[PDB]
């Protein structure tokens, strides 16, 4: 189920905070497809937290041959289709990772793009947060898969107004991955 | 026959200093040195004037630890003013002022502002909240790389990420303190650790600034409720 791409170095992060289990978000990433030379639409979700969380700031991972549209290529900010679960958001900012990215991130030929959203309160909603397109390249085979995850950085959230951190431990440890399969 | 005459001016050296409106010091720390000169000019009584055929420099001397504020504070200096954040703050030697070498009263650079105010418009609220936030997703991804990302939005800054005056939209901006090096009024804005943290923590003090319960301690002692924000 690990879709982390460092996890160890999550599990760090969180290994003083209590590990209680039962319920909490469960972050996702879609399953698509699209043909070679189309561009694929990915949507990240979260369930089980509607009206329970006030902020998220997470970072997406997916092999870097593939490019999420751009809104304004200079502010580096990356175009979206806000989801319910983002209504009533008070601010939320979308940007692509391009300079400075970590070893783990280009040693397995990673590109990022990171989601924050804040709400005035636990206004937090639950279904799609943001569907992102990306181009599938020209010369892409039928039947590749893309894998679809995350990057852990120590000042991402998911996170309540209460600001209790055993919340946000289960959100990014029971977080699932995605795939974008090429089709004919 | 005339005639005889001295003055004095200091040289000083000096660094730019942060402070909240709420503060009761100006920190003497920003004088990095300061000299008086003494000059003895000399020569005759003019028409209506004088002349200087003559003038003597008596050795100059190191004051940087007699140099005081006299009475000015940052709370009792602060005025909310479109655009202008600066003040040129008077030293004082023997409890009078000096004349600089260019026959101006000596002074001392500070900045001061309101706590939270991140785009330096002289109000606390929710665009602050969205300016910081845009600003961790910037550095969140770019490799925390301060210099390429200018955090506040306000034409004193006009996008440049060096501006003395991102550095103190960021001293305003880092209401939540965070973990490591104790961070002085003096830290550059890549010192600094500005994030999510940050953005909700201004955004919850604006939501409680605006509720009856609250406005009588936002007006009056607004650190009370910073810290009942950031407990
Ligand atoms: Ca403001
Ligand atoms: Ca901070």
């Amino acid at each position: 189920n690990n879709a982390v791409i460092n996890v160890d170095e999550m599990n760090e992060a969180f290994k003083d905070v209590p590990d209680l289990e039962g319920e909490g978000a469960h972050i996702t990433l879609s399953n698509t497809t699209a043909k070679p030379g189309e561009m694929a639409e990915v949507t990240m979700s979260v369930s089980n937290a509607d009206m329970q969380w006030n902020m998220c700031g997470i970072h997406i991972i997916y092999p870097d041959i593939l490019k999420p549209e751009m809104k304004d290529p200079e502010e580096r900010t990356v175009a979206f289709q806000k989801g319910d679960a983002l209504e009533a958001a008070t601010g939320i900012v979308c940007m692509e990772w391009q300079e400075g990215l970590p070893p783990v991130l280009t040693e397995n030929k990673k590109g990022c793009l990171f989601l924050t959203a804040m709400f005035s309160g636990n206004q937090g909603g639950e279904g799609d947060m943001a569907t992102f397109r990306f181009k599938v390249p020209d010369n892409a085979e039928p039947g590749a898969v893309y894998n679809l995850g995350y990057y852990y950085m120590n000042t991402d959230l998911f996170i309540n107004e209460q600001n209790i951190p055993t919340y946000q431990k289960y959100a990014f440890t029971h977080m699932e991955g995605g795939t974008i399969t090429v089709e004919l | 026959v005339t005639s005889a005459v001295k003055t004095q001016y200091v040289e000083i050296e000096s660094v730019m200093g942060f402070y909240f409106n709420t503060e009761d010091k100006f920190d003497t720390a920003q004088i990095k040195k300061a000299v008086l000169h003494t000059v003895y000019n000399e020569g005759y009584t003019d028409d209506g004037v004088a002349v200087v055929l003559r003038e003597y420099e008596s050795e100059p001397v190191d004051i940087t630890a007699e140099l005081t504020f006299g009475d000015a504070t940052p709370a009792n200096t602060y005025k909310a003013v479109e655009n202008k954040f600066d003040y040129e703050i008077p030293v004082y030697y023997n409890n009078a002022t000096l004349k600089d070498a260019e026959g101006n009263d000596a002074t001392v650079t500070v900045y001061i502002g309101l706590k939270g105010d991140t785009d330096l418009n002289n109000i606390v609220d929710g665009r602050d909240a969205t300016a910081t936030l845009t600003y961790y997703a910037a550095t969140s991804t770019d490799g925390k790389d301060a210099t390429t990302v200018a955090l506040s939005p306000s034409t004193l800054v006009g996008g440049n990420p060096e501006s003395v005056y991102d550095d103190f939209s960021a001293f305003l901006s880092d209401v939540k303190v965070d973990a490591g090096k104790e961070l002085t009024r003096f830290a550059k804005k890549a010192e600094r650790l500005i994030d999510g943290r940050d953005a909700s923590s201004i955004l919850t003090f604006y939501t409680k600034s605006s509720v009856d319960q609250y406005k009588d301690m936002a007006a009056n002692e607004p650190n009370k409720l910073w810290d009942i924000v950031t407990a």
